[PDB]
């Protein structure tokens, strides 16, 4: 995240961080994610593609920093990692970014909801706040392209939704940018997602109750003028998300 | 990998 907020995983309880184990035992921050239920992350293809091994991956829940073991944290394996089929990357674009990743404990347990671990609530079909909303986004991605590490502590920002119209302009996205993807960002170009936020959450109040309405995907740079982030919209996946759940 | 941007994470890059 650039700009935007230090934050603890009680303000973002649906919050999921996903690493990868590497031969030698190393293991490393790949992308955020959404408890959607229990036993479900959502997050994005693109994290997953080139390395498609579930047992490769390790997720927690109820985690506010990197590097460092949270109290009420609790660790699980994949069981089933799910990739859309249709997914593609051009040179900026992503598309049908969107995964399912079904969790576990060793003992084969699913979330237990706490203070610091709930679910986040689907949106209902085609149903978007309007262009103008405030959403906010959350991740352990880079604070300023110059890094090479993520921070240790988990970020947040708040970001406004940008109409199709004004995403598709010349010097924004052109015709890259399509009615399955939102954009989002800062009005002064300050705040933004960045690499190794991918994966992670879009949340928009709608309606009262707090919704998954972007999953991080993509963008050119972060935080560059007339560059917004771009959202798998989540509102156009739910027969794709019911059918694999 | 690739460090351009969004959509680079965990990526195999030759």
């Amino acid at each position: 995240i650039i700009g935007g907020e230090f934050t603890t995983i009680e303000n973002q309880p649906w919050f999921a961080a996903i690493y990868r184990r590497h031969r030698g035992g190393s293991v490393t921050y790949v992308c955020g994610g959404s408890l959607i239920s229990p036993c479900w992350v959502i997050s994005a293809t693109h994290c997953f593609i080139d390395y498609p091994k579930k047992e490769d991956y390790i997720v927690y829940l109820g985690r506010s920093r990197l590097n460092s073991n949270t109290q009420g944290e609790m660790k699980f394996e994949v069981e089933n990692l799910i990739l859309h089929k249709d997914y593609s990357a051009d040179t900026l674009a992503h598309h049908n970014d969107i995964a399912l990743l079904k969790i576990r404990s060793k003992e084969g347990r699913c979330a237990q909801p706490s203070r610091t671990i709930q679910t986040i609530a689907l949106p209902s079909m085609y149903n978007d706040p309007q262009f103008g909303t405030s959403c906010e986004i959350t991740g352990f991605g880079k604070e300023q392209s110059t890094d090479y590490l993520y921070p240790e502590q988990l970020k947040m920002t708040v970001v406004k939704l940008i109409s199709h119209r004004e995403c598709q302009q010349p010097h924004y996205y052109g015709s890259e940018v399509t009615t399955k993807m939102l954009c989002a960002a800062d009005p002064q170009w300050k705040t933004d997602s960045c690499q190794g936020d991918s994966g992670g959450p879009l949340v928009c109040s709608l309606q009262g109750r707090m919704t998954l309405t972007g999953i991080v995907s993509w963008g050119r740079g972060c935080a560059l003028k007339d560059k917004p982030g771009v959202y798998t919209r989540v509102s156009h996946f739910l027969p794709w998300i019911r059918s694999h759940t | 990998g690739x460090a351009l941007g969004r959509g680079c994470e965990n990526h195999r890059c030759l």
